[PDB]
């Protein structure tokens, strides 16, 4: 019997919390050393250290994408304390996450599975006895989004829901479960 | 990656991350997983200069690649069935953030017998070999027989990288008889005996070497010959 990856699911532009408590025992006294590994879209051909620690000293000094936007919460990380925050969340943070301690001969390791939902905003309202198509176009966003159009038009109660309005011969409601978003559009025949 | 090995012998399991230049490794993770299974545990790790043979393989695992020459090779000793999975390198260079995921799967065949039956006039293999991802590894083979209780050794066959002309034929009784079926670069220490006397009958023992890394293997060789009744 083993424990999976812990899962962690997390909103656009704010800060993931990955715990990593230790607890060293009295044979493990060789030099502490910390190693915090991102995976990118999980390859399992290579990962890259964003966090380092050694010699009693952080290192930040890699991955320049996530440069000044990863940081060890705790003060005091040899107290027992690996854990770290990740800052300004974006899609390509996306990954897994791995936190390596080694203190001869003692060994640990953890795994992290991240998410970036993104909560839906920046939907274009268009149009295009005509063959007519109104449009809710959303980005970014994520599924499964919803739709809801407004004012009383009865050949359209149908399309009320779907995200396009393909007419022939007031607002846009746009909605997951992280966030929402409010659009409006004008027509003329 | 594939490899097979017999039970008791030894395998070296490469990891060398070729890039165009001497580079030192900062680190090399080896962990060990049973196939299908997301169970898995440390064989070996190393960093800043501190090897940590780990669990179960404490006693049998090596560092064996050179941490100058981007080389975080393994070298697994007398391997058992419970060795039987799947072996991943995690390895970083220095100055370099970048660590690399070289998987290698391991099978393992039932153990060689000790017994070996010959009839005088054949010629028989006997087997020796470290199985290997990478050439050239073996340093050292030595050969070495003797109806062996309370009784002197000699040298059946020896060579030596090391050295220049490092092939040795015994010259004693295993005169112009004896010589490697196979090539060390690929790291196979077999030879053939030609011509089975009953003098012949005795221990030959195999020492197979990388570095100081010792393996040793003994062949117990029978020979008959029918009275003709
Ligand atoms: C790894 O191997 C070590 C032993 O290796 C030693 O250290 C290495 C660094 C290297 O130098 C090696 O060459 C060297 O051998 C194992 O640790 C040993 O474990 C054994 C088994 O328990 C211990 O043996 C015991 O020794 C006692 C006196 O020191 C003795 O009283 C005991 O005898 C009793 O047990 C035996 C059966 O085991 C029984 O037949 C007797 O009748 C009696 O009941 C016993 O033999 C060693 O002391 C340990 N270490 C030493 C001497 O350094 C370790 O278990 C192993 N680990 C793994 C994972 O393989
Ligand atoms: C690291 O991030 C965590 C996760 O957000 C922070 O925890 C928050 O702390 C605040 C202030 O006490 C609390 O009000 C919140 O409830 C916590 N989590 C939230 C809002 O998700 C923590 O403060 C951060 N620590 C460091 C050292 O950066
Ligand atoms: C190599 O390590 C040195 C240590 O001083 C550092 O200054 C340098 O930036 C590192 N370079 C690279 C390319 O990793």
């Amino acid at each position: 019997i083993t424990t999976p990856e812990q899962r962690i699911e997390k909103a656009k532009g704010e800060t993931a919390y990955l715990p990593c408590k230790f607890t060293l025992s009295p044979e493990d006294q060789g030099p502490l050393d910390i190693e915090w590994l991102i995976s990118p879209s999980d390859n399992q051909i290579v990962d890259q250290v964003i966090i380092l620690y050694s010699g009693d000293k952080i290192y930040d000094n890699y991955y320049p994408d996530l440069k000044g936007r990863v940081h060890f919460t705790s003060n005091d990380v040899k107290s027992g304390d690996a854990s770290i925050n990740v800052t300004n969340l974006q899609l390509s943070d996306i990954g897994t996450y791995q936190c390596k301690v080694k203190k001869a001969p003692g060994v640990a390791n953890k795994k992290f599975l991240l998410t970036v939902l993104v909560k839906p905003s920046g939907t274009r309202c268009f149009v295009d006895g005509n063959d007519f198509k109104l449009k809710c176009e959303p980005k970014e966003g994520s599924l499964p989004l919803q739709f809801e159009w407004q004012k009383m038009p009865t050949p359209w109660l149908a399309e009320m829901t779907s995200p396009v309005i393909s007419v022939k011969n007031y607002s846009c409601t746009v909605q997951n479960r992280v966030g929402s978003d409010q659009c409006m559009l004008r027509l003329d025949v | 990656p594939q490899l097979r090995v017999h039970v008791g012998e030894s395998v070296l399991m490469g990891c060398v991350v070729q890039r165009t230049e001497e580079k030192h490794v900062d680190r090399v993770d080896w962990l060990f997983s049973k196939d299908k299974d997301d169970a898995s545990e440390y064989v070996l790790f190393y960093y800043s200069n501190l090897s940590v043979p780990t669990g179960r393989f404490q006693n049998r695992s090596h560092l064996v690649g050179d941490t100058f020459h981007n080389d975080g090779s393994l070298l697994l000793q007398d391997v058992q069935k419970a060795d039987e999975g799947i072996y991943t390198c995690e390895i970083r260079l220095k100055n370099e953030s970048m660590v690399m995921k070289k998987p290698v799967e391991l099978w393992v065949l039932p153990e060689e017998p000790r017994d070996l039956r010959v009839r005088v006039g054949d010629t028989t293999q006997m087997r020796c070999s470290i199985q290997s991802t990478e050439e050239k590894r073996v340093t050292k083979v030595n050969w070495m027989f003797s109806s062996g209780s309370h009784t002197e050794e000699e040298t059946v066959l020896s060579y030596d990288s090391n050295m220049r002309s490092g092939k040795f034929q015994s010259l004693g009784r295993f005169r112009n008889r004896v010589d490697l079926t196979g090539d060390i670069s690929r790291n196979d220490g077999s030879i053939k005996l030609q011509t089975v006397k009953e003098s012949d009958q005795g221990i030959y023992t195999c020492s197979i070497y990388v570095g100081k890394l010792e393996s040793r293997k003994t062949i117990v060789l029978h020979v008959v010959q029918d009275e003709f009744q």
